[PDB]
């Protein structure tokens, strides 16, 4: 009802729908859904207020962690989101939808010396093998030295070797003027696609290989998941190509792709997009698909 | 049969001085020793159980890369305001503290460097002009390193192998110095000569500790035997039987009664001076105990590190496990304690030095 | 055992345990001969380990592949001599350097892991 | 002949005589000496003997047999020592904790026990 | 303990001689390196 009343004649309307689910007695996730519309466009106090009611309410959600944190930071109140992150991660640890977030904190507000620890102690905490070592290489050790980037992907295939953004990164951040096509052709032997063939594709599109590149962009796009940062990639590469009418029909393919698309959402907001921010006024996605993911 | 060989006249006034060094300070630990004893038992259990948490709290403050090839040994300053790292590269480097910024990187060795350590009374009564830092490489060379200069003060030819560990004696004025050969030397500075060449052992000999108040040295073979050598007689104490591999790691505790020796069979064996046997054995890690150093002021605890990529922490005289430092992806090669006892730094095959300290 | 630059040099018993793991390899077609095939599995990480010969007369021909494994994260160790090496790897001609590969299911896996352990344990 | 591989380990419930017997009969047929002490949430069972027969009986505890049927065997040390510390494989029900100390420093191995009741106590903080 | 062992054997009895005590076998048949073909 909230998600109709969001897309409605009133937003208004949408606030008040809220509030009355949240008068219904519900569990954490119409709090985080409540949250966030207090987070779309309002006051940072009424978002605050309403992570306190979560808080005193049920401390055990990650999404709600996240959500406080991301109040916390949005005043460039960074000590406080900082507090609110470890606070979370000693009381309610996951795997790494938050690690990876205190990380980039802690990389961008002060010293990434201590980024690093903290990525360190994620991957011995409770590591299952994650893929978290790509967020350890990439937003950690690719803005410094190479060499330790290069070991450090070294390891992380040592490890989980059948991981798609783990082979992606290895693969187009080794090297391309050439040991290129050898890791390419060393990552299709664990056959997906986690932007594991886009990686595939973008290779042969910096080849300038425009009907080989668009055949495998084509075919990593239209039938080997619904995800957003391949899908765009593919829309840029339409664009930057000579087409110029197909590049509208994949725009239009893309918006209209299977529009269950949340998970076009879950690709293209976990590799390149946001939440709240431009996502709130895309097309309706204000309320619920903020605190839905993170 | 055990030869005796007739040392030259430096020994001799070698010898006296570290005999009139050292028992005065004898005197000054037996008096702390006692001093400690008459403190009420209460008072000494509360500072207990307050060191046991703040070693509970201990948490990876720090990580920082060293060099592109993995980090032999860390060593603290004394004044713990800066720390050495030692590289199998041949460079090392002074790195500050607690910023971990990269001071100053020593050129000069050509092989793999085993361990860097200060001197006694660098940074503290010592001008940094003077002798701050010894090293010693794969290739045998033991160097000097002042505070401002990168490169090497001297060298100590003599060694035609490997030379594994070096350490400065509590006085700074001598030098002990472990190589493959079998033997282990002590050098003097103000001479600028080997004092003692000492065999003994079977095997290489790989770590050498030296007693607080200097009298004695105690040092690791890889013949799994340990010895404890007098230095103004020159006569080997005690043998410390009982490991089966090589001992990697030596250590006198600040007490000057107890000695850790972590060997290849994993375990960690505590040996009392005074008792003349060993008091307990340590199951430490899963893999080779790289490393045993004590706290260094009061000895409340004593810290170990493996090739199980994992340090650990021990009460004393408890020897229960307080804290397992995990943190490391490579195995930690090194491992210092500060002068304070509120930093911990273990520097790893991952190339990569972390610090700990207690929130 | 003349060379110091060849640092993890075996001893007597594990150089038996390791030429005979380096048979087993040939026969199950996980071992790759010579230093240049060694240099090519370690670019790819298809590599469990590598085991050098000491006593090939320019002996830093064979010191980027210390080098390399320790970017990669791979065992290695030095043999005394080429000959055995060679022999052991199936090949009358000295061979200075070979490759254990990895293979997923093979049955030389708790070997391979066992060599490894003792491999990653000598090295200091 | 060159010296004695043991491993100790803790398992928080083993009170199934089929697992029991299991660990008797693969230690016995791997000739591994050693001895189980059974207590309350630390079952220390302590294998001696060779380097091959240490891994197969070590892939029997920890892949081999369902500790589910919560209760789950840790690997708590390996380690090498120049002599054995008992004969055959024998288990002792101690009631408390200090008679399987006592019994432990008969041999000289308390350390083992001090370990397992360490890691247990830091476990059940957990 | 008024004072330690080493102290107590001490207080003189240093001079310039250094032993060689009593070198012990760490705990005779190589083994000979079978050859393949």
């Amino acid at each position: 009802a909230v998600k109709l009343e969001s897309e409605n004649d009133e937003y208004e309307r949408a606030r008040r729908l809220l509030a009355k689910a949240r008068s219904s007695a519900p569990t954490a996730r119409v709090f985080m859904k409540s949250v966030k519309l207090e987070w779309v466009q309002d006051n940072i106090r009424a978002a605050q207020d309403l992570c306190e009611e979560a808080l005193r309410h049920y401390e055990d959600f990650p999404k709600l962690w996240m959500m406080k944190g991301q109040i916390e930071e949005q005043k460039e109140m960074m000590e406080k989101a900082r507090e609110a992150y470890n606070q979370g991660l000693k009381k309610c640890p996951h795997s790494t939808p938050l690690w990876l977030l205190l990380s980039r904190l802690e990389e961008k507000i002060g010293q990434l010396t201590r980024a690093r620890a903290i990525l360190e102690k994620s991957r011995l905490k409770n590591p299952k093998n994650p893929g978290l070592w790509l967020e350890s290489v990439r937003l950690e050790y690719r803005a410094g030295l190479k060499n330790i980037a290069n070991t450090l992907m070294a390891k992380a295939l040592q490890e989980c070797p059948n991981s798609g953004i783990l082979w992606s990164e290895a693969i187009f951040l080794e090297a391309r003027p050439q040991r290129r096509t050898k890791s390419v052709d060393a990552l299709k032997k664990c056959e997906h696609d986690p932007h594991v063939l886009l990686a595939v594709a973008k290779l042969f599109w910096s080849q300038r290989k425009i009907t080989k590149a668009r055949e495998w962009f084509h075919r990593t796009v239209k039938i080997d998941s619904d995800l957003g940062d391949a899908w765009a990639f593919f829309y840029k590469f339409e664009l930057q190509h000579g087409t110029e009418e197909q590049q509208e029909e994949v725009r239009k393919r893309c918006e209209s792709a299977e529009p269950r698309h949340g998970e076009l959402w879950c690709a293209v907001s976990k590799d390149i997009a946001n939440w709240q921010k431009k996502i709130g006024d895309i097309l309706r996605l204000v309320a619920g698909r903020i605190k839905n993911t993170f | 049969q055990t030869w005796y060989h007739e040392g030259p006249n430096s020994l001799k006034v070698a010898r006296l001085w570290i005999a009139n060094y050292s028992l005065p300070r004898a005197m000054k630990r037996l008096e702390e020793a006692r001093l400690h004893k008459e403190i009420p038992e209460t008072t000494r259990t509360s500072q207990m159980q307050e060191l046991h948490k703040s070693l509970r709290s201990l948490n990876n403050f720090c990580s920082q890369i060293g060099d592109d090839r993995p980090i032999s040994y860390c060593h603290f300053s004394p004044n713990s305001k800066m720390l050495a790292t030692a590289c199998w590269s041949g460079l090392c480097k002074l790195w500050s503290v607690p910023d971990c910024n990269l001071l100053h990187t020593l050129r000069g060795h050509n092989t793999n460097v085993g361990a860097i350590v200060f001197h006694p009374k660098s940074t503290v009564s010592l001008d940094p002009k003077d002798v701050n830092l010894a090293s010693c490489a794969a290739d045998g060379s033991v160097k000097l390193w002042s505070l401002d200069s990168d490169e090497p003060v001297a060298d100590i030819e003599g060694h035609t192998v490997r030379v594994a560990r070096v350490m400065w004696h509590p006085s700074g004025r001598f030098l002990g110095t472990t190589c493959y050969d079998r033997s282990w030397r002590l050098w003097d500075l103000e001479a600028q000569e080997e004092i003692l060449h000492q065999e003994g052992h079977s095997m290489g000999v790989y770590d050498i500790a030296f007693h607080q108040d200097g009298s004695l040295a105690g040092t690791g073979g890889l013949d799994a035997f340990g010895r404890v050598w007098d230095l103004r007689t020159g006569r080997c104490i005690m043998f410390l039987e009982g490991h089966l591999k090589e001992i990697y790691g030596i250590n006198f505790s600040p007490n000057g009664y107890h000695i850790a020796t972590g060997s290849g069979d994993n375990t960690c064996k505590v040996w009392d001076l005074r008792q003349r046997r060993c008091v307990y054995t340590i199951p430490a890690h899963q893999n080779l105990v790289t490393g045993v150093k004590f706290e260094p002021i009061h000895g409340n605890f004593l810290l170990t590190g493996a090739y199980d990529n994992t340090a650990k922490i021990w009460t004393h005289p408890g020897w229960s496990p307080l804290k397992t430092l995990a943190g490391h992806e490579g195995k930690v090669m090194g491992l210092d304690i500060s002068s304070d006892g509120q930093l911990i730094a273990t520097c790893s095959y991952d190339r990569t030095f972390k610090l700990w300290m207690a929130e | 055992d003349v060379n110091p630059k060849a640092y993890p040099l075996a001893d007597a018993h594990l150089t038996k345990k390791l030429l005979d793991l380096v048979q087993q390899s040939c026969n199950y077609k996980q071992l790759r001969k010579g230093a240049n095939e060694a240099t090519k599995t370690l670019n790819r990480g298809i590599s469990e380990f590598i085991v050098m010969a000491a006593d090939a007369e320019p002996l830093e021909i064979i010191l980027h592949l210390p080098l390399l494994c320790e970017d990669k994260n791979v065992p290695y160790v030095f043999v005394r001599s080429k000959q055995a090496l060679g022999r052991a790897c199936g090949v009358s001609r000295p061979v200075i350097a070979c490759s254990v590969t990895i293979k997923e299911g093979s049955q030389l896996k708790q070997q391979i892991q066992s060599i490894q352990q003792s491999i990653e344990r000598l090295l200091v | 002949s060159q010296g004695v591989h043991i491993s100790v380990y803790r398992v928080r419930n083993l009170s199934n005589p089929a697992k029991k017997f299991k660990i008797e009969a693969n230690a016995g047929q791997l000739y591994l000496t050693g001895v189980v002490v059974l207590h309350k949430d630390v079952n220390v069972v302590v294998v001696e003997g060779g380097p091959k027969a240490q891994k197969k009986f070590k892939r029997l505890m920890l892949h081999r047999i369902k500790w589910d049927e919560t209760n789950k065997c840790v690997l708590v040390w390996e380690g090498t020592a120049k002599d054995r510390s008992f004969g055959e494989m024998k288990f002792k029900q101690c009631p408390t904790e200090n008679m399987a100390r006592e019994h432990f420093k008969k041999h000289g191995a308390e350390h083992y026990w001090d370990l397992a009741l360490s890691e247990s106590v830091l476990e059940s903080t957990d | 303990p008024e004072i330690e062992w080493w102290d107590s054997y001490i207080i003189f009895g240093i001079t310039n001689l250094v032993e060689h005590p009593a070198q012990l076998n760490p705990p005779d048949t190589p083994v000979t390196l079978g050859v393949y073909l």
